[PDB]
RNA sequence: UGUGGCAGUCAAGCGUUCAUAGCGACAUUGCUUUUUGAUUCUUCGAUGUCGGCUCUUCCUAUCAUACCGAAGCAGAAUUCGGUAAGCGUUGGAUUGUUCACCCACUAAUAGGGAACGUGAGCUGGGUUUAGACCGUCGUGAGACAGGUUAGUUUUACCCUACUGAUGAAUGUUACCGCAAUAGUAAUUGAACUUAGUACGAGAGGAACAGUUCAUUCGGAUAAUUGGUUUUUGCGGCUGUCUGAUCAGGCAUUGCCGCGAAGCUACCAUCCGCUGGAUUAUGGCUGAACGCCUCUAAGUCAGAAUCCAUGCUAGAACGCGGUGAUU
């Protein structure tokens, strides 16, 4: 049992949960829930989405 | 000597297990007489270890490693590293692989001394392959085959290769890997020979399709 | 399942009805097959007969080579993108269909597998695995 | 004609007539088998079904491809508290089938039963059992001479339960009394068990245990009237059909000049009895037992009810059945499991199964933490107190 | 019933020897109404007419499945026969097609009926009016046993029937039950092991038990994944209008992103049992016929068969126990 974590939001991810999209050049991205794989889909840019942990490592909350 | 074997009923023993000097690893669905071919002659020398690898059965082309190094792919889980690294003595070294670039059993065509990858596996994977197994790494394909894993079996004496590779890459990779190489087939004439077999220095165990001709050299040149 | 495939595959979400047009990811030279047939699909009154991951389609070619075109010949689907189940827990995805010309028995047609290869196809068929790059 | 294109049918006729149940308790039809030499426990066990959740746990199947591996797996938690004995009743056997022939209530029975007899509690004197439970008045010769005429005749004992309702985050306050027959031998010992057991609780670790295999009968989820397509099974017709496509097309031939019993209607959907077998208990938890949801492996301590509560139900404050699988009815429906009629050895009975993790995380989203402090661990603090 | 279609009867011969392992001429006796003729009894103050889609149920002259028995059956596969219809018989190219013929798949792609089932179920592609064109025929209007193109398909609010739903009266009222009767459901394959073993000159190459998955069907649920989204829940966006910020109206749910709950999907998950009696057949003792013979008396085993165990309703004038009875 891995804890497996966001590759959009950050957040942790328990067994059984979210998805798994491997992509065309073989990058495996782990996604908690719907709501950060169709912000993925879109080209979202993690750094730019306000309630991920990416962003609130690039300005500093906490 | 060189022993015929099915697994299950598959014909290719090298996908099925990886046997290498100072272990030998087998996937856990085995019948009665496909682990009696590695216990009969080997019996007690070196460890038979039952396991998998990343959830699978095709161990043999996951992994890939020799006398003092093994290596592992990224999915593999912490039960079966650590049943890896129970089972398999302190001198062999496991470490697992980070990179995007394949499954290990295909890009790393290695022994004792000179290893062959898939040319497009990077340099931070290359200085671990070379770090760990302490192996000389090279980058090289035979006859335009980019998987040399499976395509050419290896050991320390000699090699049997791809059997449609140019004489000209059978010279040069013999200057490379200093060990002498002659293309055959095996498995009634099945191509892909560096999973259809598995060999070490004493050892070496082919499917039930092998023929005698094909056998024949094989063991002449592994020198058996 | 079939003849020539080794093991049970555990049933995963079929995705591919017969006439979806998946990318051939090896390098034989056809640049897409055809689905015409599922070995080991069941009979049901207007139902396609749909494939999935791991599972043996009869296929042509439709871009390629011409001695691959005009003719009937098996395949072996290496990607989904249709979500699918994996035991241990998560639900997974590829992002486009592939599939490999094969033969009757299993053997490849081609050297060389591009793009990711699904677990479900690797330990089902010994000479996928074998030929394939990246494994999941 | 024939059918030009011979298929099969579209829902299946042993489970006719599809109309609404009797009561929402549905009733146990057969208990098991009677074995005359066991010691005295009972047959079923009325829970409340509470919603489902996951669980990963390690499956170790010889020769299976996911041999010592983790798998996840739904399983349903059915809320269970202790279950009071309020009486006993005996079936003596005619040509006819069984018959009751007397039964014996217990000595002060609770306001929660003496609520299931009255359907006005609020109007009525509450007079329920007074001229009964002043047969205890006396040295109880009457009912004595009651359990002699149960010890003498009626070949099989039941014995009236009823679930205790004011532990359950129902807001309904009245108990569903029931029967529940005995399997111990020497039918003076059950009703020497029931006698010893009047107004005594009886709890989950003796009737059910680790691992058994459990059927499981309740009501199925209703969904009113419906019409065919969706209640059977049948094709929608296409789009060019005046008058509608979500029907039968033909209902029958010229000859028979009648609708036949097999054809598919529209009609009542769910609210069913029905009975759901081989089902595996993956835990029996406690009440006073803090740490319900923990486990051998996660050694965490936090309860199995999730954050925020199960989803229209509440809390599991009580015993818990831990079931693998669906099973039928929703939730805050009266649940009756069974013991399983027949010996099952199958290699999926017999495995013997402790747990590796409980999913506890909010069951009202998307819920992404598993206790209240690792939610405060992981955000940080917010605009609240620190 | 000729006519299709189907089944016996004898038997010359074919089949290495050899009428019967299997063929089956020459004759001959029947059955079927799934064909087409004949008739013209019913219907012309009109039983809406082909095909397909949809959906039941029935029959068996069985394609597959179960259990048997034979070969010119060693194994393997094939062929035939028997009890058998419990269960299943597909996806497509072309054609309006029924019929066909290919391409795959499959355990197998059997044959049929119910007013050539099914138009107040649909479609209306076909034939079959009126428009029009062409070919041949006709002096001509027009004809065709021909080809092609365009062509309103109406009504159920009755009665029965079915599917659900109440309901008076059997002292009132409530709870717990029993159970007649009616329905009943599971199906098929693959892999490992058995075992490269048995059998075989080799070539090849099983089965009984155990294990794991799958095909088709069925019943449930909704933790997870996916769908939906009038929680118009939050956010964003355009046009206009409230003087502007703010907060909003309107764009017949204004659009877009995410979206709980509910509902839902082999696009999700779980579950689908066991004994008794038999048919074909194989027998045991055992006569008939002072040997013989499974049969006559008796008796043992036996199938996807039947019946219970189980599962669904419950007699609304089938029944029981118990609380209270102003």
């Amino acid at each position: 049992m891995k804890v497996e974590i966001d590759s959009f939001s950050g957040a942790k991810i328990y067994p059984g949960r979210g998805t798994l999209f491997v992509r065309g050049d073989s990058k495996i991205f782990r996604f908690q829930n719907s709501k950060s794989a169709s912000l993925f889909k879109q080209r979202k840019n993690p750094r730019r989405i306000a309630w991920t942990v990416l962003f609130r490592k690039h300005h500093k909350k906490g | 000597m060189a022993t015929r074997t099915q697994f299950e009923n598959s014909n290719e023993i090298g996908v099925f297990s990886k046997l290498t000097n100072t272990y030998c690893l087998v996937a856990v669905g085995g019948s009665e007489n496909f682990y009696s071919a590695f216990e009969a002659e080997l019996g007690d020398a070196i460890p038979i270890v039952h396991t998998t690898i990343a959830g699978t059965r095709i161990i043999g082309r996951m992994t890939a490693g020799n006398r003092r190094g093994l290596l592992v792919p990224t999915q593999t889980t912490d039960q079966e590293l650590q049943h890896l690294r129970n089972s398999l003595p302190d001198s062999v070294k496991i470490q697992r692989v980070e990179e995007r670039l394949s499954a290990l059993g295909n890009v790393i065509c290695c022994n004792d001394y000179v290893a062959l990858v898939h040319p497009d596996i990077d340099r931070e994977t290359e200085e671990l392959i070379s770090d760990v197994l302490g192996v000389e790494v090279f980058r090289q394909t035979i006859s335009g085959n980019i998987l040399v894993g499976s395509y050419c079996s290896l050991s320390n004496q000699g090699g049997l290769v791809h059997p449609q590779t140019s004489v000209q890459d059978q010279e040069e990779l013999s200057s490379l890997l200093q060990v002498p190489l002659v293309a055959g087939t095996v498995n009634r004439g099945s191509s892909v020979v560096g999973a259809g077999m598995v060999v070490n220095d004493y050892l070496a165990v082919t499917g039930l399709d092998t023929t005698a001709p094909e056998l024949s050299v094989i063991e002449s040149i592994f020198r058996l | 399942s079939g003849n020539g495939a080794q093991g049970t595959k555990f049933r995963i979400s079929l995705g591919l009805p017969v006439g979806a047009i998946m990318n051939c990811a090896d390098n034989s030279g056809a640049r897409n097959l055809y689905i015409i047939a599922v070995k080991g699909s069941g009979s049901r009154l207007n139902r396609l007969p749909a494939a999935s991951l791991g599972d043996m389609v009869m296929a042509t070619v439709k871009k390629g080579k011409p001695e691959l075109r005009k003719k009937v010949m098996p395949a072996i689907v290496v990607r989904q993108a249709k979500s699918w189940r994996r035991r241990d827990g998560v639900f997974l995805y590829f992002e486009d269909n592939a599939g490999v010309i094969a033969n009757p028995k299993g053997e490849m047609k081609g050297s060389a597998i591009t793009g990711p290869v699904g677990k479900e196809c690797a330990d089902l068929w010994p000479r996928v695995a074998s030929n394939s790059g990246v494994v999941v | 004609s024939h059918r030009k294109y011979e298929a099969p049918r579209h829902g299946h006729l042993g489970f006719l007539p599809r109309k609404r149940a009797a009561s929402i308790r549905a009733r146990v039809k057969a208990f098991p088998k009677d074995d005359r030499s066991k010691p005295v426990a009972l047959t079923s066990f009325l829970g409340y079904k509470a919603g489902m959740t996951t669980i990963v746990r390690d499956l170790d199947r010889p020769g299976s491809k996911f041999h010592k591996r983790e798998v996840v797996e739904a399983v349903t938690v059915v809320d269970t508290p202790p279950v009071v004995v309020v009486g006993v009743v005996g079936y003596v056997e005619t040509p006819r089938g069984l018959r009751s022939l007397t039964t014996v209530w217990a000595e002060h029975l609770s306001d929660e039963v003496k609520r299931r007899f009255y359907k006005n509690w609020y109007k009525s004197k509450k007079k329920a059992f007074t001229k009964y439970s002043a047969k205890y008045a006396q040295d109880g010769a009457g009912i004595e001479r009651e359990l002699a005429r149960i010890k003498k005749y009626a070949s099989v004992v039941r014995v009236l339960v009823h679930t205790q309702i004011r532990k359950t985050p129902l807001a309904q306050k009245k108990a569903h009394l029931a029967e529940i027959q005995l399997n111990g031998g020497s039918i003076s010992e059950k009703v020497d068990w029931a006698r010893e057991h009047f107004e005594k609780t009886v709890a989950v670790d003796s009737v059910f245990e680790q691992n058994e295999m459990i059927d499981a009968i309740a009501v199925t989820k209703g969904h009113g009237f419906e019409g065919v397509t969706h209640r059977w099974g049948t094709k929608k017709l296409p789009r060019k059909t005046h008058r509608g496509l979500r029907k039968v097309a033909c209902i029958g031939a010229w000859h028979p000049a009648h609708v036949m019993w097999s054809v598919a209607r529209a009609g009542q959907r769910g609210y069913h009895s029905r009975t759901s077998i081989n089902h595996k208990i993956y835990r029996v938890g406690k009440g006073d037992d803090e740490a319900n949801g923990a486990t051998s492996f996660d050694r965490t301590k936090k309860t199995i009810t999730p954050m925020g509560g199960f989803v229209h139900y509440g809390e599991i404050k009580n015993d818990f059945i831990m079931v693998k699988g669906c099973i039928p009815g929703n939730r805050k429906r009266i649940v009756t499991l069974r013991k399983s009629l027949y010996t099952n050895t199958s290699r999926k009975a017999l495995e013997e199964v402790s747990l590796k993790w409980i999913d506890t995380a909010s069951k009202f989203g998307k819920g992404r933490f598993q206790t209240p402090a690792e939610k405060h661990a992981f955000m940080g603090t917010l605009k609240k107190d620190l």
